[PDB]
């Protein structure tokens, strides 16, 4: 019916790791490029998790790129999958650590090692590690949490500021409990450069106001007054490529164990 | 803690006076500094190391493969149809899963390197410049990164890519033995062949115990500085030590086939498992398109690799010191053969004559 | 020992610890002359 | 499943090798082999 | 004035098939409908092995007895064919009376068809190219082979450190001798000694049909040697007198692989297959162990065509060739026998030659001048791709010593603290607290 | 030969995007008679709902549901209508706020008044669930709502309108003209004393697709709340407050079918804006300030 | 509609016809959106030739186009199917961007290097095709709109054109593309005070942790980034949420800004580069 | 001669490394290729 | 100027202009980087390096 | 396929004549004696063509003495004269 | 095509002393012979 990707499995599959694709017959795929055939090496999210200097966010830049897909049925030599059509239903299987609710709008995330580090049916350094399908206002909470910890990594030092990290991985939601650089340079950035760079530009533009707000803006070289603000607008660019979590599904009804979920898929 | 080291001392208690110790422990007075070797170099006074530039060469090569009669049963089926629909152009897919069910007992084929096609590398002597490498990696002074990046490295080809890379070793080195025969520029040679087919600790003795011997000279080491766990040929050639590190994945490094420590420790697997090993994982090579290096992205062909990998030796071409010596080896039409050395200079001899093969073809 | 031509490095017996210390070669001639020799620097010498 | 192999009817075929056949399986040509010396009393056991 | 579009002279594209192809003789081509439903296919194979003792007080083994199963490996294809919706779109609609219902019906219909044409070119292409890729995959290449023949034969277990170094000593003396072949001038003569070299050190397989692939006159092949251009035609030239063109029998269709009554439920059942089950049954139901007499891949009734191929003899042992360019010409996929193999190369350069023990050779050829330019070994020079000579030094290598991951101790640092201390009683000594 | 002959049959399929969806409904509606829910290109959902909250959507057809993130564990996901939130946004008469608070409080509501009004907005609570059809009265309320494309009556009889009340509509309803119209909807807060403001509600109706222009249109209409949301920045040091308004995609409808209408409920009636062509079509928040 | 029938009106030629028989599948903006349209609406063109021609009235014009598919070409019926939200479409190459598979498409007005004859100025009317671009070139061309006209805030008459110069010769991927002498208009002027109350709210809600972030950073590290930007406690974390949370408000508003509409995201692009299966309206 | 090895063995535009390896098989064909009979000449050679 | 190497110049056939400017291995209708190649010496040299 | 396209039914009245022919590549070729056809005309065989070649080569070339040398040293010894020392000249030999 | 060169008539009677080759450059310290690509002097001394 639908968009077909066949996935050679260039490893042995064993009748048993079958019996372990045949239970996933509803989850998510992530595929790095659209094509029709494909290696389960190419298959999956392992190719992403797998450097010794490999951040989140640049996880997080990767799988952005890679193309979402769904597993459609697991025949033997073969894994089946289909690109979902945008806008259509889709019953996709809740592998992710949180369970999900009629009417809530899900992200998908790359897996975090934090205290449930997991793995699939591997053979050969190949498993089939499979990203959280997330809520989508939990995955904003993840990502805060993530450079909140890495603002404040660097302050290690001071006990109550390592208290303050101690209190802030431990994220909590329906259901479920779990545990979790340049971006923050990103951060900081905004942070410093906007407190300096702004206020030769309020007290100009606050003399006509239309909106009637620039009265309390107040209250709150030009080779190198260009060459902050290129480099203002710029880092928050690169902050932006990695705060908007483009949204992945809507679970319209939630199938019962909280295995699967019928989804209307959306972006 | 002393700016003065024990070898400066221990010099001048053995040191011959009169004009030359004078000015000699002034001159073993210059600073180590990056920017003291940039300026060093720059004016061609040669600095307190010797280092060795390794290259690859690709030889895009016909390649023989003979293969036994009735080998391999080519289990096939139908060719299948699928419909992709892309709104004004529909691509039907069409697919033939087919397996392939060993031959026999024994390999019912045979590769053979068989002609020279071509050699994409130009054999060119540019450097691997780690300021495009490690794009990272600035001096803590912005003065002093400036200076550097002044000092170098702020659409055109002839011969085909160019090719090159970096090892650092002592001056001492004997380019009277080690040289002349072909090897790991390491400065230890590591070879799985020599090894146990499985034993990680006894592959770990062969590549870091340097109260191990060396296989193939039993000196034990040639380039302290680059050969050892975390020496600077390790921390800089390696991947895995150049992956702790912050590098660009992108670029070819011929270093790393000897430098890295999982590599060859994954070339550790059971003597037949080790060449097939050889065939599957012979992954890494460089893209087609490029002017520069840069290694193939998604493969589309398993290549047969160099020697490395397999019998981890790098070859050597030939390599004159001075022109005086290049000029009788290539006065008239002669060979690149001869090993020749003036008192302070050296002729590596080339392995396989490639400048006497490619030259006759 | 040598693991790089500009650091020396070696063990130090502190107050119950062998701490590395990584102390920079500042000098060219801080290498040995088992790595750079007595002829080696008064060749040197003459082409500076 | 190696009785399924040594209980059951074969096919008389000719062989070819490398080096060695008791090689083939420590140098490994093969892996997930099965190699015996006494004649094993567990294919008699069905 | 005029234009003169003269004939649109279409070029009619070159057929292939896979079976009229000479790796076809390699290869063994059969359908299984359910090959979208295997796992694997692991052929066991039952070895009794050559068996001997001898002697008064030789350690006699006991009486060995090997089972080996084999694994298949997938490669599957897939190719694009696109048709234009527009050019669907007549075929839809099909106006009446208008230049589109009288050409453009057919060409749509021809546009269709030369879809499916090249469709068909290019599933047989890449049959061609997956079994030429598993060949190339599987096949070690010949120094190797020739040394795992040479010094591999008598060693019985698992191979001793001391006889795997002489392996590693015979790929390094193979390879620098045997490398290039046809590049490095040799005789006709010799060369044919080589092929006997390949052709003896290669192992022929176990499915052998006297029917197929035989020579006129019941010569029945062994093989083929598959390559490009220049090699084939270099070849040919060098051997014109030993490769005679003859039409060689070969199989016109595919084998079958069924699925019995019994063995989908066997499949079922267990989720494996016995092949050639009911020849099994029938010996269970006789005396058990009766070999069977026609395998499942051996019982073949192959339809048979004739394709004119050059064989030639080598080991007397009759050898097709193949020029396969023949089917990879105009094609977008480079020839995987067209193969780039890189090299590396090392040397050294500011290297101080020990003055203590110095020497000159060749200082008859050699008039230096009593420089310190002259006498550090500074500069080095060499030849590129062509004979060009190519200056190197600390100067042009500048670009890698003056970065800061030289002048960076971090990582040295941590390995230095790992590996600690080896027991060296010097070092167990020197250990001391002085900085 | 083979393989083109095999490849004309998967060619020669025309005419349809696949005929592989209408082809196989037909073979399976001989099989089991007339089939319905199979010529439907919408797409809809069946959802458990309370006899507390089972009220003006089973009577009035075609109208919101949303979502709840409440902060209790055990009751966590209560649905409610855009009729529902109208008794917590500032926007809604307090007549009109205390009709539909008559309606659904009859002893198994008023917790949502307590824990929407008390457990703040923080727009994160609600979520676009879709409209509905086809409501089923019995032992348990069984709403199936639509998710992407209109509401409607099965055997596509009668168009299920968007039930959109007035007060929340005529604050944000765009300008005139007979068009497409897209339906978005606002969430603004007025953050004066109590942490969210009293959050302020809209269905907010417009020709405008792009994002930043339509932001702009707002940036007219609520400069009393950004005034009051610069206000926050500097009279709390420490805390901060979070979102002015929050846009998102709601729907779309055919805009000459836009005209008021009136629902017959219990506790007096409530005036509504019926917007007959409704494509359910639910897009991305769009934080804003 | 979807399917929009397209007259002509002009007078066209064969030399026309034969330009778009190889362009089937470019982008054309239609404002009404019927079934049946003519060539006075159909192509972007008919507004880019207005006397005021800056590139701030015509980004905010034709975002209230609506955007077509070329089909069908022959002759003198233009077939234009209206996208639908999420199905894919291939799009020929209208600029010479080459896309780079995977990424975010959007809608550019016109080069405005000169006025490029979109079609053929037939009859003193060319059809003139918008540039879609990869989003990145989208954003950094409305960057430095908005640089610029911050840039003409406090400079006197010189130091603007001395480095707009600098700043207007965009060397993206495969184009060097030229901001259009960019003039100070009031669309902009409503969004630059709202962008310098943006820099304004990030300066209150930087709570001394994402403050000082790099300058601690620069003590300890030497990297690229934070070298570059050398030039350029509390036991509150919960308040530290919402306030880098209400800084996450701003900085996806103030992108959103500079940022333009989502678009066609790339399925694939094919070796030729020019045709380009794509998603996502 | 060039082009015949290595030219249309692609098909789309030349390679940076091709084109540049097409230039030095202009140089060595022609260093080798120029004036045929006056330079030394087998029979074989020149029938091949 | 009198420095100029034979050995790295003279004994292999080269351009005289001393840059080696030949237009068949550069980007061939680039007239950009054939001007990068002939006139631009920040740029590389060609055959030479 | 049209079978008669109008360059391929180019139909050709047939004669013989004596020529010359190589058995080359298994492909048939003919030679051609083309001063016979430019015998005495002012309009030279254009086959006979000339081909300038260019050459160059330095002269007063300084060479650096750190790293100079003399092979042939052999073959050659000079007078110790800096007119020697220095490049001045340089020789070659004429066409002859 | 670097022709067959001599800086001094010593190395130019070190290259054609006699019926020997051409190319060979030979450096003396200023001196330098330069040989040529194409042997012409050869071809043209042959044919």
């Amino acid at each position: 019916m639908e968009t077909t990707v066949l996935v050679t499995f260039e490893q042995r599959l064993t009748t048993g790791d079958v019996g372990k694709l045949s239970r996933l017959i509803g989850a998510v795929i992530p595929i790095p490029y659209r094509h029709h055939l494909l290696g389960s090496s190419q298959v999956g999210l392992d190719a992403v998790v797998k450097d010794k200097t490999r951040d989140y966010s640049r996880m997080r830049a990767r799988m952005r790129e890679m193309t979402l897909t769904i597993m459609r049925r697991v025949e033997g030599n073969q894994m089946i999958l289909g690109v979902p059509t945008h806008g259509q239903c889709y019953t996709i299987r809740n592998t992710g650590p949180v369970s999900w609710e009629k009417g809530d709008v899900l992200t998908t995330l790359p897996p975090v090692f934090s205290g449930e580090v997991t793995g699939l049916v591997s053979v050969s350094d190949w498993d089939l590690v499979l990203p959280w399908i997330v809520p989508m206002a939990l995955a904003t909470e993840i990502n805060q949490r993530m450079m909140m910890l890495a603002l404040l990594s660097l302050d290690r030092s001071h006990e109550e500021v390592r208290a303050a990290t101690a209190q802030l991985r431990v994220v909590r939601y329906r259901d479920a409990t779990l545990t979790l650089r340049n971006v923050c340079i990103s951060l900081s950035m905004i942070a410093n450069l906007s407190s300096e760079v702004t206020l030769a530009y309020v007290r100009k533009l606050a003399l006509e106001d239309s909106n009637m707000l620039l009265m309390k803006c107040q209250e709150i070289t030009p080779t190198e007054e260009l060459n902050k603000l290129t480099a203002l607008f710029v880092m928050i660019r690169q902050i932006t490529d990695v705060i908007s979590e483009q949204p992945a599904f809507l679970v319209c009804d939630v199938s019962p164990d909280d295995k699967s979920a019928l989804c209307i898929y959306k972006g | 803690h002393h700016w003065h080291r024990t070898p400066f001392s221990c010099y001048s208690a053995a040191c011959a006076h009169t004009l030359e110790s004078v000015l000699t422990l002034a001159i073993m007075h210059h600073k180590m500094s990056p920017v003291s070797i940039a300026a060093l170099s720059r004016m061609g006074l040669h600095p307190g190391f010797a280092l060795t530039v390794v290259r690859t060469d690709t030889f895009e090569t016909d390649t023989l493969l003979y293969s036994t009669k009735a080998s391999t049963a080519v289990i096939i089926n139908t060719p299948i149809v699928t419909k992709e629909d892309r709104d004004i152009n529909t691509v039907f897919h069409v697919s033939q899963n087919i397996n392939t069910v060993e031959m026999g007992l024994g390999y019912g084929a045979t590769t053979c390197t068989a002609h020279l096609r071509r050699v994409r590398s130009d054999m060119g002597s540019r450097m691997q410049d780690l300021f495009q490498v490690f794009p990272m990696h600035v001096y803590r002074n912005e003065d002093v990164d400036a200076w550097v990046r002044q000092a170098t490295g702020a659409p055109a080809l002839l011969h085909g890519q160019r090719a090159t890379c970096e090892v650092i070793l002592t001056p001492v080195s004997a380019d009277l033995e080690f040289f002349r025969y072909p090897n790991n520029p390491r400065g230890r040679s590591s070879s799985m062949l020599g090894v146990d087919p499985y034993d990680e600790d006894a592959a770990l003795a062969t590549l870091y115990d340097h109260t191990s011997p060396d296989p193939q000279t039993f000196v034990s080491t040639n380039n302290p500085w680059g050969s050892q766990r975390g020496s600077l040929g390790d921390v800089i050639y390696n991947t895995r030590n150049r992956e702790k590190l912050g590098h660009n994945p992108s670029f070819y490094s011929p270093c790393a086939q000897f430098f890295t420590t999982d590599d060859i420790i994954n070339a550790n697997k059971t003597l037949f498992k080790t060449v097939e090993e050889y065939l599957n994982r012979s992954q890494d090579c460089i893209h087609g398109e490029t002017d520069l290096q840069y290694i193939c992205v998604e493969g589309t062909n398993s290549i047969v690799e160099k020697p490395c990998r397999f019998l981890q030796e790098a070859l050597t071409q030939h390599t004159g010191t001075t022109q005086a010596l290049m000029e009788s080896q290539l006065k008239g039409t002669s060979k690149l053969g001869l090993d020749e050395t003036h008192y302070g200079n050296y002729s590596i001899g080339e392995t396989i004559p490639l400048q006497q093969s490619i030259l006759f073809n | 020992t040598e693991l790089h031509p500009f650091f020396d490095f070696c063990f130090h017996t502190e107050n119950g610890q062998v701490r590395p210390l990584c102390t920079p070669r500042i000098m060219v001639g801080n290498l040995p002359e088992a790595l750079a020799p007595a002829d080696f620097h008064d060749l040197r010498a003459k082409q500076a | 499943n190696w009785t399924a192999t040594e209980l059951l009817p074969k096919l008389d075929v000719p062989i070819d090798l490398l080096t060695h056949i008791k090689l083939s399986v420590g140098e490994e040509m093969f892996n997930n082999f099965r190699l015996y010396y006494g004649d094993d009393p567990e294919r008699y056991n069905l | 004035s005029f234009e003169a579009i003269f004939g649109t002279y279409c070029n009619k594209i070159e057929w292939v098939t896979f079976l009229g192809t000479a790796l076809a003789t390699a290869a063994h081509a059969i359908m299984f409908h359910d090959l979208n439903k295997m796992t694997t296919g692991k052929m066991l194979f039952y070895i009794q092995v050559p068996r001997v003792a001898t002697g008064a007080g030789i350690p006699t083994s006991r009486q060995t007895t090997v089972m080996v199963s084999k694994y298949s490996e997938k490669s599957p294809i897939t190719i694009p064919f696109e048709i234009s919706a527009a050019c669907l779109t007549h075929l839809k609609e099909t106006f009446e009376d208008t230049l589109l219902d009288k050409l453009l019906n057919a060409d749509a219909v021809n546009t269709v068809l030369r879809a499916v044409k090249n469709t068909a070119d290019a599933m047989e292409r890449g049959l061609i190219d997956t079994f030429l890729r598993v060949l190339l995959r599987h096949a070690p290449p010949c120094f190797v082979l020739r040394t795992l023949m040479e010094h591999g034969t008598i060693a019985r277990r698992m191979a001793t450190r001391v006889q795997r170094a002489n392996i590693a000593q015979g790929f390094k003396s193979k390879m620098l001798a045997t490398i290039f072949l046809l590049d490095r001038s040799r005789d006709r003569g010799q060369l044919t000694r080589y092929l006997d070299m390949l052709t003896d050190c290669v192992t022929e397989s176990i499915l052998d049909n006297p029917e197929t692939y035989t020579v006129g006159g019941g010569e029945r092949l062994a093989g083929v040697i598959v390559s490009t251009h220049t090699v084939v035609q270099a070849l040919l030239n060098a051997l014109g007198g030993s490769i005679r063109r003859t039409g060689v029998k070969t199989p016109a269709s595919y084998g079958k692989f069924v699925l019995s009554k019994e063995n989908a439920v066997t499949a079922i059942a267990h989720h494996a297959i016995m092949a050639d089950f009911s020849q099994h049954a029938d010996r269970i139901q006789q005396s058990s162990q009766k070999d069977l007499p026609e395998s499942q891949f051996l019982d073949q009734r192959l339809t048979f065509t004739e394709t004119q191929m050059d064989v030639l003899k080598v080991g007397e042992r009759l050898v097709a060739l193949e020029h396969l360019r023949k089917v990879y010409k105009n094609t977008d996929v480079q020839d995987p026998l067209e193969r780039d193999v890189e090299l590396t190369f090392y040397f050294p350069v500011g290297l101080h030659v020990p003055s203590g023990r110095a020497y000159s050779t060749a200082e008859n050829k050699i008039k230096l001048v009593d420089t310190a330019e002259n006498q550090l070994p500074t500069t080095v020079y060499f030849y590129n791709k062509d004979r060009i000579p190519q200056r190197i030094s600390h100067a042009e290598a500048l670009k890698t010593l003056c970065h800061p991951a030289i002048h960076d101790a971090g990582p040295c640092l941590e390995a230095f603290a790992q590996a600690g201390p080896p027991q060296g009683d010097d070092r167990v000594r020197a250990l001391c607290r002085r900085e | 030969s083979f393989g083109p002959m095999k490849r004309e049959v998967m060619e020669f399929d025309p005419e349809d995007p696949y005929k592989v969806s209408k082809m196989r409904k037909l073979e399976r509606s001989i099989a089991k008679g007339y089939v319905y829910g199979a010529d439907h290109q919408a797409i809809t959902a069946r959802f458990f709902v309370r006899e507390s909250l089972g009220e003006v959507e089973q009577k009035n057809l075609g109208v919101l549901m949303f979502r709840l993130d409440t902060g209790i564990e055990m009751p966590s996901t209560v649905l409610v209508s855009l009729f529902f939130l109208s008794m917590v946004a500032e926007n809604v008469s307090a007549a009109t706020k205390n009709t539909l608070a008559a309606i659904y409080g009859r002893e198994g509501e008023a917790i949502r008044t307590w824990l929407r009004d008390g457990a703040w907005r923080l727009h994160r609570v609600v979520h676009p669930l879709g409209c509905t059809n086809s409501i089923t009265p019995g032992a348990t309320c069984l709403i199936t709502c639509s998710m992407r494309g209109h509401s409607y009556n099965m055997l596509k009889t009668e168009i299920y309108p968007l039930l959109v009340p007035k007060e929340i509509y005529l604050d944000l309803d765009g300008e005139s003209t007979d068009e497409i119209r897209f339906v978005y909807f606002v969430i603004t807060y007025d953050y004066n004393s109590d942490r969210q403001g009293r959050p302020s509600a809209f269905v907010v109706v417009s020709r405008i697709t792009h994002r930043h222009t339509l932001i702009n249109v707002l940036r007219y209409r609520f400069r009393v709340s950004r005034f009051h949301f610069l206000n926050n920045s500097i009279s709390g040091y420490g805390p901060s407050t979070g979102c002015l308004g929050t846009l998102q995609r709601l729907g779309w409808f055919c805009s000459r079918d836009s005209r008021s209408g009136i629902v017959a409920s219990r506790a007096g009636q409530l005036s509504v804006v019926k917007l007959e062509k409704f494509y359910v079509d639910v897009g991305p928040l769009v934080e804003f300030a």
